[PDB]
């Protein structure tokens, strides 16, 4: 427990430490998934995908996003 | 038509086809631009995967629309 992270961003109505903006096709409405620095890419991915109701299909495409930030492929790597 | 692909990092990419062309093909012309295999790709529009045997006109695409291009998870 010290995920508390001093840039915490507001969604909605709820503070998270990462809030990934993903589109569906158009511009409106976009989504927003909160993902926490303590928690698992597919495990945030899931909490997202029964929380707004998506295809598990979706699961995959945003949690290669958050794999891919702790992965660091467009940062440098960074992980060890 | 023109989709506009979506890359995972975010860099969205033109890519110009038929609408009588197989997501296969679609594939295949990213293959030859960008360089990346469509075994490895994996296109997703609003939440379907698009399979090969299917056109842009069964999947209804409008045009000026944003995809999702996602690399494999697994690789067997």
């Amino acid at each position: 427990a010290n995920q508390q992270t001093s840039g915490k961003v507001l969604y909605e109505g709820k503070e998270f430490d990462y809030v990934f903006s993903i589109d569906v096709n158009e511009g409106g409405p976009s989504y927003k998934l909160p993902y926490n620095t303590s928690d698992d890419p597919w495990l945030t991915a899931y909490n997202f995908l029964q929380k707004n109701d998506l295809n598990p299909m979706f699961l995959d495409q945003v949690a290669k996003f958050i794999i891919d930030n702790t992965k660091g492929q467009m940062l440098g790597l960074g992980n060890p | 038509m023109q989709i506009f692909v979506k890359t995972l990092t975010g860099k969205t990419i033109t890519l110009e086809v038929e609408p009588s062309d197989t997501i296969e093909n679609v594939k295949a012309k990213i293959q030859d631009k960008e360089g990346i295999p469509p075994d490895q790709q994996r296109l997703i529009f609003a939440g379907k995967q698009l399979e090969d045997g299917r056109t842009l006109s069964d999947y209804n695409i409008q045009k000026e629309s944003t995809l999702h291009l996602v690399l494999r998870l697994r690789g067997g």
